[PDB]
RNA sequence: UGACGGAGCCAGCGAGUCUAACCUUGGCCGAGAGGUCUUGGUAAAAACUCCGUCGGGG
């Protein structure tokens, strides 16, 4: 259970937290074993291309794309 | 219940009617079933058989 | 007689009746080895009570597990629960106590759902 | 420094333009009505490789496929393996059934006016 | 052309070459590239390659012709109480 | 235990022991010239007549993992580097050889050039990962240093 | 006109019966 | 000497009436004297043709209904080049009950022309294949002895099919026709197709069926009619009965 | 967010001597009611995993 507390969502191991955001469409909700089979097929590809680690890349992906200043609407 | 009323409009002139059976149970006929032209749903007081013959009294 | 210990494992509506007795080191699920579990991606979800504590501690024991109910996934959460409970309730009975608190601290730091049923009873707000 | 070999793209078979860069098991299926398995049998009957492209297949081996395809029954082909005005009257019948019935009852008389 | 090295053979390093005559001849860099063995295939040979040194199975010399032919050649490769006494 | 074999629009994979076709690549549009494997062994190339090298994993003919649109002239030779397993180098009929880094399939890492006529072979050298032997059809085997500017040979 | 002669034969046999 | 004038009146009228035009078979229906003591199972007892054929097996949509494991029967039948095109669809009972429920069953009644089950699952079939096909005996499911292999008692019977022999059975089951036994006297058997072959082909085909059904020899398949046939009646699925051999 | 064909295994509520269709050609028996047989037409656990194959609308 990661939904109950406010910041309990942080301790999800991000590889799962990446698979959970893969099943976001009405054609895709409630199909996790399809999503896990994608990531295990995806993490193989990142190795074959860039030898380093898939999981070092996924961590380095989230560090880059998350913005640093976001703009909001004022009244 | 089949083949008592010919059209789905004929049932609608007769809904709410106190249908009874041979066996002596009562009921009412409620809605005209659509996809065949004649039949209708009817709620009795207990489980009707297949071997049983409904009769609606009239004058 | 024969030293055995019976523990249960429960997810959504799936039970898991794991008899654990002293033996040679075979681990069966429904009259079939544990290397033949169905979903084939979640097979390492049931190798967790094997590989967390170390595969040596299964060398003398048998793990007969039979499951009913549930789905494909919610049975795999039942066999990983009843193997963890069936291992950690044999060391408090027929092997040493200090083994048990080494195991119960091993499964705890990894995932507490192995031991106690995470019951997702409702909440009204 | 020479080397020599045995290609013609889009071709016309039984008035149908057959695309050259695809398999003959599938290039024959763009002809109207002929099944995929029917295109699978004729390549076997004409002793043609299934996985060739349509841009191959010299006109010797083309017409042998043509002789089988336009005349199946002389080449042991199984016979199975080959390829509302009554609405508008009964609509007029059924509305006249309603319109008479609209007359007999009084409540339905307010509709059409 | 193809080069392979340190494999199960009396000749350590092999150099085979196609000649568009069907004619694959085998050369060696230890022996000043002298001609050692020759095959002749039917039509002209375009592609030729040998299984590597780490093959640990039946080797292959696969040569490919212009006329549509592959040509593969290979070097192939009681009771318990009774036993206690 | 396997060797790739080019054909007209087809790369087949034969076996060692059974000597028959295991798998067949056929998704190519026109004739595919060269099919090498990487030194890892996982992932092979294929250069077409439409000029696209379509590198993907072997033992899996249904997933074109990476479709490098190389030159519009037909690429004859696509090889992988022996030393560094992620740098590809293709050639073309465009008389330029392009060292592709398959992290970036949308830009050549280096355009290696200067060829007079029809490069139809290149090969790498074991002691130097930077040095590349590239043979034109005019004669005149070019030798390049990819850590240099590279547009001229050494 | 032989078919209908049979068809009326079986039909008239009933109405006699 | 009454046959052709009876039968010419059938074919001539078969052209004229449009309701009569749609049907394409010729039955002979036979009212034997005494009641036949065999009750109606749905095991179709086939008769042999001594002179002619009715159908080559490449003229019919042929469905084959086999056992559960069904990979030994799917792939031996397909590849062995005597039965590649012979069957239209190879289907399993487990994949029949699961796939075709409800109104898809009327289409499959209309899609296939002749349906054949494995003999050892022929009896389970009238629940699966449905109560449409057991109206009369047009699409009544034949059985084929799959294996040329006997089941000995207290003995494992091996699973094996040989496509020479099931080709040989379909040739022996499509060239000739089939009856079914009834508890009453009246039974029917098809004799010829209305436009494949004309009256003297049918007329020879008539006299074989009344001969095979009458012989005390060839008894478990032909020794049915006891005493004498009272009459035989040529009529299609829709036409009226035309008498011939009234005694 | 494909198309097809096999193979793999997974539930939980439910069990009133009660659970279920129409139309048609034809034979025979019967004084009839009807019986019986014949004949054609029309209606009526899955996702999931694994393998094989494929790459405008009417």
């Amino acid at each position: 259970r990661y939904a109950n507390k406010r910041f309990r969502k942080a301790q999800c191991p991000i590889i799962e937290r990446l698979t959970n955001s893969l099943m976001m469409n009405g054609r895709n909700n409630g199909k996790k074993l399809k999503a896990v089979r994608i990531i295990k097929h995806t993490l193989d590809i990142i190795n074959v291309l860039t030898d380093q680690n898939p999981i070092q890349v996924v961590v380095d992906a989230i560090t880059n794309t998350g913005p640093r200043e976001d703009t909001t609407r004022v009244g | 219940i089949k083949d008592m009323f010919s059209s789905a409009m004929e049932v609608a002139r007769f809904e709410g009617a106190q249908i009874k059976t041979v066996s002596g149970i009562r009921g009412e006929i409620k809605r005209a079933l659509s996809k065949p032209e004649g039949h209708y749903r009817a709620a009795f007081e207990d489980k009707i058989l297949m071997s049983d013959i409904v009769i609606l009294r009239s004058w | 007689a024969v030293p055995s210990v019976q523990t249960f494992g429960k997810k959504k509506s799936a039970t898991a009746v794991a008899h654990v007795k002293a033996g040679k080191g075979l681990i069966k699920v429904n009259g079939s080895p544990i290397t033949l579990v169905e979903p084939e991606i979640l097979r390492f979800k049931v190798y967790e009570p094997l590989l967390l504590v170390g595969l040596d501690k299964f060398s003398n024991i048998d793990i007969r597990v039979r499951v009913t109910g549930g789905g494909h996934v919610s049975q795999v959460y039942a066999i990983r629960q009843a193997i963890a409970k069936g291992l950690v309730a044999y060391h408090q009975k027929y092997v040493d106590e200090q083994s048990k608190n080494e195991l119960k601290k091993a499964f705890t730091s990894y995932d507490r759902t192995l031991l106690i049923a995470d019951s997702r009873r409702p909440e009204p707000k | 420094s020479l080397v020599v070999q045995e290609f013609q793209h889009i071709l016309r078979l039984l008035n149908t333009n057959v695309d050259g860069n695809i398999k003959i098991v599938y290039a024959l299926t763009t002809i109207k009505g002929v099944g995929r398995r029917y295109s699978n049998l004729v390549c076997k009957k004409a002793d043609v490789d299934l996985h060739k492209r349509a841009g191959e297949l010299t006109q010797e081996e083309l017409e042998r496929i043509v002789q089988i395809m336009q005349n199946p029954t002389h080449y042991k082909i199984p016979a199975w393996f080959l390829n509302h005005t009554l609405a508008n009257n009964v609509e007029s019948k059924l509305r006249d059934d309603l319109e008479r019935l609209k007359k007999i009852r009084x409540x339905x008389x307010x509709x059409x006016x | 052309l193809d080069y392979v090295e340190n494999f199960d053979s009396p000749m350590q390093s092999a150099l085979i070459a196609s000649s568009l005559d069907g004619h694959v001849k085998v050369f060696d860099p230890l022996d000043n590239f002298q001609v050692k063995f020759g095959w002749k295939f039917s039509g002209p040979v375009l592609s030729c390659a040998v299984s590597p040194s780490t093959a640990q199975g039946n080797r292959h010399l696969v040569a490919g012709l212009s006329s549509g032919l592959l040509a593969i050649r290979t070097k192939k490769k009681k009771s318990n109480n009774f036993q206690r006494m | 235990h396997d060797f790739a074999v080019t054909s007209s629009t087809r790369v087949q994979i034969f076996s060692s022991r059974t000597r028959q076709v295991i798998k067949t690549f056929s998704r190519f549009k026109d004739v595919v010239y060269s099919a090498s494997f990487r030194s890892d062994g996982k992932l092979l190339c294929a250069g077409d007549a439409t000029g696209l090298v379509s590198v993907y994993d072997s033992y899996n003919p249904r997933t074109i993992l990476l479709s490098i649109n190389a030159s519009t002239h037909p690429t004859h030779v696509t090889k992988f580097h022996t030393q560094d397993n992620k740098i590809l180098a293709t050639a073309s009929d465009d008389r330029v050889t392009r060292l592709w880094d398959i992290s970036n399939a949308y830009e050549p890492q280096l355009e290696l050039t200067g060829a007079t006529d029809y490069v139809r072979t290149l090969s790498f050298i074991p002691a130097a990962p930077h040095l590349v032997a590239t043979g034109s059809y005019d004669g005149l085997i070019r030798l390049y240093d990819t850590r240099s500017s590279g547009s001229t040979p050494i | 006109d032989y078919y209908q002669q049979v068809q009326r034969g079986k039909q008239d046999k009933k109405i006699s019966r | 000497g009454l046959a052709e004038k009876a039968l010419k009146a059938l074919i001539l009228q078969c052209e004229e009436n449009p309701s009569l035009k749609n049907d394409k078979d010729i039955h002979i229906i036979i009212n034997t004297g005494k009641k036949m003591g065999i009750n109606r199972d749905n095991i179709p007892r086939i008769i042999p043709l001594t002179k002619y054929k009715l159908f080559k097996p490449r003229d019919l949509n042929i469905l084959l209904i086999t056992k559960d494991p069904s990979a030994l029967y799917r792939e031996t039948l397909t590849k062995d080049e005597h039965t590649s095109e012979l069957f239209k669809e190879i289907i399993s009972v487990k994949n029949l009950r699961r796939r075709f429920k409800g109104s898809k069953l009327t289409q499959l009644y209309k899609d296939f022309d002749l349906v054949v089950a494995d003999y050892r699952v022929h009896h389970l079939l009238p629940e699966v294949l449905g109560s449409r096909f057991y109206h009369g005996s047009k699409k009544l499911p034949y059985m084929i002895r799959m294996s040329k292999e006997v089941k000995l008692k207290r003995q494992q019977m091996v699973e094996k099919c040989d496509p020479i022999y099931v080709r040989a059975q379909l040739r022996s089951i499509c060239k000739n026709t089939s009856y079914i036994p009834n508890n009453d006297n009246c039974l029917s058997v098809r004799v010829g197709y209305i436009q494949k072959h004309s009256i003297p082909e049918i007329l020879q085909n008539i006299q074989d069926t009344i001969n095979f059904l009458t012989d005390k020899s060839k008894r478990p398949q032909g020794g049915v009619i006891k005493g004498g046939i009272i009459s035989i009646f040529v009529k299609t699925s829709n036409s009226t009965s035309l008498p011939i051999y009234q005694f």
